[PDB]
């Protein structure tokens, strides 16, 4: 409730002003790259970005509203999801390198370093030509990664609890409309406008893949003592199996 | 324990 | 060309015509199950609905339009997520039970009968009872089950070279050309203009699960098959390898 | 040549 109440301008600024910061990483190049070393790296910024994004997520209009159980379950899910659809974003202007901070600028020669790496690595860079190629706007994209957060875990929550997913549902059309919205603004046909809906809400299919084969891969690396993840890293991973 | 219960409610 | 061609009309008929039969299950119903006996069922299930996939897949307007290897990719990725769908589609109408054949219709206890499976189960069923509370329609279903098909797997084709390019960007026109479609059905039903986008992007939301299902779904089929409880067919194991894991 | 490939021809 108020979520609902929000303007479609109300809801785009609050998802704006809501955005986290971008982080550096602790990238020391005096040292050669090893697959232990860039897993470190790696884990060590989504740790950071972890906590930002919790805090993030609080600001997300309707996520408040949710039991403190259900915020969880939908964090949990959907953690790896948003920092693709983030690193993604922040490397559009990059064409053919991975911008997981300032300072750590990656192609995917540079994946190769960790075993499997580089396939995913392969798979964020075409996302981000794809998001390059539709022109995706900042609005937009702080209104896909706000779906994510509370599409990806809600068909995994019966009770009342039935009424915990239809306030879900409620805020997600809000940001459909939002969507809609911003491409009216911006200009585009009323045809324009639900095929550019589709093309946008269909790539976050390839997100989902890209979090599950990244959450395997993640697990894999832990399993073989590759790298120490901190313990929320570690529940996080968790929580998927 | 459970950190992102935690820092849910911090 | 040729599909772009098409009204909203001609597609949904089209797509409707296309429509693979509901095989039925060898099940011999006197029998209880055991974990083995459960999964031979299911797979040579999936193995003879395979089959039929791969002629509805020609028959999806522009899809023969792709290379024989772009044809290959597309199913390769796609093929768990469209046998999903279709279960959930005739599961719709029976809360709480899994139609896997008009005479095998599973409830969630009975996936137990195989470890790691009941999970699955669970995922399908609260799939089917989102569908059966958006009342979601057979022209809408056909729609959704294409656009998984041309979607999933084109985010992996290797770009470069110009054939490459103009693949990507014939199964776009075509993914917009469906779009088109699902809103046309809504307008038909009645549906206003923000009820209509409201309806397309929780439709196409759906798609994000279903596609968790089926990396859920490919490594428990893969578990089956290196703990060797089920002998699987040439087909269901090339299908299994492409996804290399 | 895989099977998939085979059958998209037949
Ligand atoms: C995508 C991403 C975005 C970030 O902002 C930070 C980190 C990551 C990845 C980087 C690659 C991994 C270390 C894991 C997932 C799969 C690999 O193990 C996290
Ligand atoms: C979803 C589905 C739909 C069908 O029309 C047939 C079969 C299946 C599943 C049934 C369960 C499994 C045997 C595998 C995937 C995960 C399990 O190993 C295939």
């Amino acid at each position: 409730s108020l979520a609902l109440s929000l303007t479609a301008d109300q809801m785009v600024s609050a998802l704006l002003d809501a955005e986290p910061p971008i982080l550096y990483s602790e990238y020391d190049p005096t040292r050669p790259f090893s697959e232990a070393s860039m897993m470190g790296l790696l884990t060590n910024l989504a740790d950071r970005e972890l906590v930002h994004m919790i805090n993030w997520a609080k600001r997300v209009p309707g996520f408040v509203d949710l039991t403190l159980h259900d915020q969880v379950h939908l964090l949990e899910c959907a953690w790896l999801e948003i920092l693709m659809i983030g690193l993604v974003w922040r490397s559009m202007e990059h064409p053919g390198k991975l911008l997981f901070a300032p300072n750590l600028l990656l192609d995917r020669n540079q994946g190769k370093c960790v075993e499997g790496m580089v396939e995913i690595f392969d798979m964020l860079l075409a996302t981000s030509s794809r998001f390059r190629m539709m022109n995706l706007q900042g609005e937009e994209f702080v209104c896909l990664k706000s779906i994510i957060l509370l599409n990806s875990g809600v068909y995994t929550f019966t009770l009342k609890s039935l009424e915990e997913k239809d306030h879900i549902h409620r805020v997600l059309d809000k940001i459909t409309d939002t969507l809609i919205h911003l491409m009216a603004k911006a200009g585009l046909t009323l045809q324009q406008q639900h095929q550019r809906l589709a093309q946008l809400l269909l790539i976050l299919s390839h997100i989902r893949h890209m979090s599950n084969k990244g959450m395997e891969h993640l697990y894999s690396m832990k399993c073989k003592n590759v790298v120490p993840l901190s313990d929320l890293l570690l529940e996080m991973l968790d929580a998927h199996r | 324990h459970k950190i992102l219960h935690r820092l849910l409610q911090d």
